[PDB]
RNA sequence: AUGCCCCGUGUGGCGAAAGGGAAGCCGGUUAAUAUUCCGGCACCUGGAUGUGGGUUUUGCGCGGCAACGCAACUGAACGCGGAGACGACGGCGGGGGCCCCGGGCAGAGUUCUCUUUUCUUCUUAACGGUCUAUCACCCUGGAAACAGUUUGUCUGGAG
């Protein structure tokens, strides 16, 4: 039973702040309130503690991540690039 | 290849899934192969490698996580490590 | 306040030099007798049923220690 | 007793050892209780004292109540029924101690490592086994009934807990100084205890006096295994240790029970052989005579007179 | 193969003797009615000998050389087996289940364990066994 | 009957040190009774779990009770829990064993290098 | 032990009768004070020094697989940790007190008529002993025909 056609989590803001700003805050709010799978224990229990901080309730590990997502695409691209320059430097 | 070997092992041979049953198999000495997932905690990984060195059983380091190891075993739950006690029709030991 | 369950330990408590006072309280509705001894730190209460043991304990107590019966009204 | 003739024998549970044997205190039954492993065997031995009337009375008292739960009362195997064993009671763990009530309607069993079910009370007429006290502080070693009042003593390694059975309550805690209480026995008057320990210390407790031992004594080099009072008016009690020797004690309790009891060592009984660091394991007294029978780790029982 | 055999050295990870080094006197893989799991009967060092120095006097040397032993029935799950092995001929069958039942027998066994371990230590082998684990 | 009560100390504010509970006296009156704060259990120094076996008291009340009431008979007892002590023991053993193995392999490589140089 | 050695971390004070904080309750008493006086019954902190216990003739206690238990349980420098010590809001559960209903004893009021009636007292402190109290943790065991389970969907081969 879908209760709102389009606003979703932004329905708490009512008719205020403008449609575009409610739609803009909706993306970050969904991705910051979602649960993630831990890369250390494999359970779906990683949630945000503060801005940039992501903690797992099962294995008690705390990670430094993005503001509203657990990881940033720029950081993932850096991880790949850093690996490739690591084999370039070592070899 | 390793996934097909595990599928044949589940179909024909005998396994135990999990850390405590794997430890009991290593203590009994009837373990033929020990599979350890990539994201297993390093302390548990070092302990299982030490146990396998004492019992002279081979260790395969599965590149996937515990979710992917459970999916490879055909289970709907996670599995960090497992012990194959009987190969059945598969050739997973001959490697 | 501490409870003593047994008459002999009550007797050496009364024999101790710390034993300041001693009194006998009779509860007829409950059919029991309490022997109380006040010492330096604690008041010790021994609860006995209606028997010859209470009256026999009364002479079995030390005679230097004053033993008093509790009246019906505690007057100030 | 006097001849040493073996008039009866039966192998109860095969490999399982028989930890405890106790006669029923009533003269009118001639019923023997034995503990082998986790099982209680109630039996009527084939003895010259047994008449057909006595055997019939014993049989109907044993099986009157016929006409996982704690305790499983059942008939034994056919060979055991032919030998004379008529009841088997199964409990959770291995039984070490049996105690009989003086009326003969109840017997208690102590089974260490039975956890909450360590001490069990069995009512023979009701065929009913119950656990009255679930949590006892520590691992239970021995149990006994008070000779004159509805009280129950449970000996743990450290303490002896005295319980009132009617209210099912804890009325007293007795504190011997022992690390490990080996055994204990209660005077027929009911106000005194002897506690023997693996710490080679024998302890006389006067229940009216204190929760700590009135007398502390050490007459053996090795650990004390059994202590036993004489029943029937003789002021004697015996102590059995792992050095293979008995110590006989004169212990007199005054009747006015406000004068302290008198304990004097009277005899050392020797000649029993020690094998594998174990000596005398159990001791019993004659009902009316100053005679004692001691059990042995060497495989012989000895009667001293 | 089986590594939890007699003379295998293990580390206790649970209980009062957690962190102590023990040697397996008897492995019971199938279990017992009292202990229905794979367990072992071990003898270990509760108090290790103190470190001694070339400058120490002889009397101080035997003073700081005593070993306090213990004997235990221990679950396999509470043991950490080691690649080390302790071949002692004086430790053969010094304990069993009846020994752990009988309190005089266990204190008699501890004297034998103390004497044999102190003799081996003074002989000078198995320094890993006679040193404590730092954790 | 009078069911309303007053404070018994001169602090009139509902602060965290002004906690009370209601009693009824043998004189039949309802009264307040000023109570202290609830003590809390000691926590493990590694995982932060509550340590079993130790009372939850205010900090100065631990000076009045005896030592076996404040400890567990184990290494790190009263500071670390059994699981954390077990992980400490296993990790210590495994890491020193791997140090021995790496030292042996380094000696083998050094011997091979010396043989190649000579 | 006519000197030598060790260590680094700095720098003192004031600043809250609502923050942090060692420990007291009941009854009575005055014209007027009372957790302060009286009576009874307790507690905390600091100090000195005995007795009884514990340990020890092989110096530094024993038990339980374990979680841990036991009246004690050698412990200097140097280190590690815990408590003090922590937001707001929402529903759920446990406890105390208050409110409510019934019976009984005693007393009071109503009573032309009715009303086995309406109302009042029926209480139990600090401090101790003992038995209990959700989470959490330990042992066995190995779960798909997935299960357990909350008002609220979390937990489980990392058991
Ligand atoms: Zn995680
Ligand atoms: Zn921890």
């Amino acid at each position: 039973s879908k209760r709102t056609k389009k606003v979703g989590i932004s329905g708490k803001y009512g008719t205020r702040y403008g449609a575009s700003l409610r739609k803009l805050v909706k993306k970050q709010e969904v991705t910051q309130h979602a649960r993630y799978t831990c890369t250390f224990c494999g359970k779906n229990s990683v949630r945000r503690t503060a801005v940039g901080i992501w903690s797992c309730k099962s294995c008690k590990k705390t990670m430094a991540g993005g503001a509203y997502t657990v990881s940033t695409p720029a950081a993932a691209a850096m991880r790949s690039t850093l690996r490739r320059l690591r084999e370039i430097t070592e070899a | 290849s390793i996934g097909a070997k595990l599928a044949l092992v589940i179909k024909s041979g005998k396994v135990v899934l999990g850390y405590r049953s794997t430890l009991k198999a290593l203590r009994s000495g009837k373990a033929k192969l020990i599979l350890i997932a990539a994201n297993t905690p390093p302390l548990r990984k070092s302990e299982l490698e030490y146990y396998s060195m004492m019992s002279k059983t081979p260790v395969h380091h599965y590149s996937g996580t515990n979710i992917e190891l459970g999916t490879a075993c055909g289970k709907l739950f996670r599995c960090s490590t497992m012990a194959i006690l009987d190969a059945g029709d598969s050739d997973i030991l001959a490697d | 306040p501490q409870e003593v369950s047994d008459i002999k330990k009550f007797i050496e408590i009364c024999r101790r030099k710390d034993a300041s006072s001693a009194r006998i309280k009779k509860n007829p509705k409950t059919q029991q007798i309490k022997f109380k001894v006040r010492c330096q730190r604690f008041l010790y209460t021994l609860v006995l049923k209606d028997s010859d043991k209470a009256e026999k304990l009364k002479q079995s107590l030390p005679p230097n220690l004053q033993i008093k019966d509790v009246p019906k009204r505690n007057k100030r | 007793l006097l001849t040493g003739r073996q008039v009866w024998s039966v192998k109860l549970n095969g490999d399982e050892a028989v930890n405890t044997v106790r006669w029923r205190p009533t003269k009118d039954t001639f019923i023997l209780a034995a503990a082998a492993g986790e099982d209680i065997f109630l039996m009527i031995p084939t003895h010259p004292s047994v008449t057909p009337a006595l055997d019939q009375a014993s049989r109907d008292i044993l099986n009157a109540g016929f006409g996982e739960p704690p305790g499983k009362w059942a008939r034994p195997g056919t060979r055991l029924e032919d030998e004379g064993v008529l009841l088997r009671i199964t409990v959770r763990s291995t039984i070490k101690a049996i105690s009989w009530h003086r009326r003969g309607d109840h017997f208690a069993t102590v089974s260490p490592s039975g956890q909450r079910s360590s001490v069990a009370i069995h009512t023979l007429s009701k065929h009913l086994t119950q656990i009255p006290f679930r949590k006892l502080n520590g691992l239970a070693q021995t149990a006994s009934f008070h000779p004159l009042r509805p009280l129950f003593f449970v000996a743990t390694q450290r303490s002896i807990r005295c319980y009132d059975l009617q209210k099912l309550e804890l009325v007293k805690i007795v504190q011997p100084g022992a690390k490990w209480i080996s055994s204990f026995d209660v005077h027929p008057g009911g106000d005194n205890l002897v506690v023997g320990s693996y710490d080679k210390r024998l302890l006389w407790h006067d229940l009216d006096l204190s929760n700590r031992p009135y007398k502390t004594m050490r007459f053996h080099t090795e650990a004390i295994r059994a202590v036993r009072f004489h029943k029937g008016g003789l002021p004697l009690f015996a102590d059995a240790s792992d050095d293979g020797s008995l110590q006989i004690f004169h212990g007199k309790v005054p009747n006015d029970q406000l004068e302290n009891p008198t304990i004097v060592p009277v005899k050392m009984l020797k000649g029993h052989k020690v094998v594998n660091k174990l000596g005398v394991l159990d001791i019993d007294w004659h009902p009316r005579e100053p005679w004692c029978v001691s059990a042995g780790a060497d495989g012989t029982a000895r009667l001293w007179m | 193969m089986k590594f939890l055999k007699t003379s295998r050295v293990c580390l206790v990870t649970r209980g009062r003797y957690a962190g102590k080094k023990v040697v397996i006197i008897q492995p019971v893989d199938q279990g017992t009615k009292s202990h229905p799991y794979g367990h072992a009967l071990v003898a270990g060092i509760e108090r290790y000998p103190s470190k001694i120095t070339r400058r120490m006097s002889k009397a101080r040397i035997e003073k700081r050389s005593k070993i306090k032993p213990f004997i235990k029935v221990i679950n396999y799950n509470h043991l950490m087996p080691t690649r080390y092995t302790l071949e002692l001929e004086g430790l053969k069958a010094v304990i069993n289940a009846d020994t752990f039942k009988e309190p005089s027998q266990r204190e008699e066994a501890k004297k034998t364990v103390k004497k044999v371990l102190e003799d081996r230590y003074n002989s000078g082998k198995n320094r890993w066994f006679f040193t404590p684990l730092r954790f | 009957a009078p069911t309303r009560v007053t404070y018994r100390r001169r602090n009139p504010y509902n602060t965290t040190s002004n906690r009370t509970r209601v009693i009824k006296t043998p004189g039949g009156q309802l009264r307040v009774l000023h109570i202290k704060k609830r003590g809390t259990a000691p926590k493990c120094g590694d995982c932060g779990i509550k340590l079993p076996g130790i009372p939850a008291l205010r900090p100065r009340e631990y000076a009045t009770i005896s030592k076996p009431k404040k400890t567990v008979q184990r290494a790190y007892g009263g500071s670390r829990c059994g699981n954390c002590v077990r992980d400490r023991i296993i990790r210590a053993f495994l890491i020193e064993e791997q140090k021995i193995v790496k030292k042996v392999l380094k000696e083998q490589s050094q011997a091979e290098k010396k043989a190649s140089k000579k």
